[PDB]
């Protein structure tokens, strides 16, 4: 298991809170300051034990 | 494409169990694992699409 980089601005979603729908995209559900659900495309490169 | 998915997967299910619907067609089809090669990447690796 080589090692290599940092990224000092990263972002770790968790594996139930991303889910594929029926084309092969990843989308997570978020909500607004409205207080409202939307969904927002997602990739995601790494796996990191538990999280995206 | 994504609609024809759509309606083969989950709409195509509660039409055809109910009473007098016959057979029918849908425009297009279902989904497919569609494998894009290139040329370069095929000559970069000494490979054949065989």
């Amino acid at each position: 298991q080589l090692q290599e980089g940092v990224k000092q601005k990263a972002i770790l979603a968790p594996q139930q809170g991303v889910t594929r729908d029926l084309k092969g995209q990843a989308t997570a559900l978020v909500v607004n300051a409205q207080n409202k659900v939307e969904l927002r495309v997602i990739k995601a490169d790494r796996v990191i034990g538990d999280k995206w | 494409e994504d609609l024809s998915n759509y309606i083969v997967s989950n709409i195509q299910d509660p039409l055809s169990r109910t009473k007098g619907v016959g057979d029918f067609q849908v425009f297009g089809s279902q989904y497919s694992m569609r494998i894009w090669l290139d040329p370069a990447k095929l000559n970069s690796y000494q490979l054949t699409p065989g």
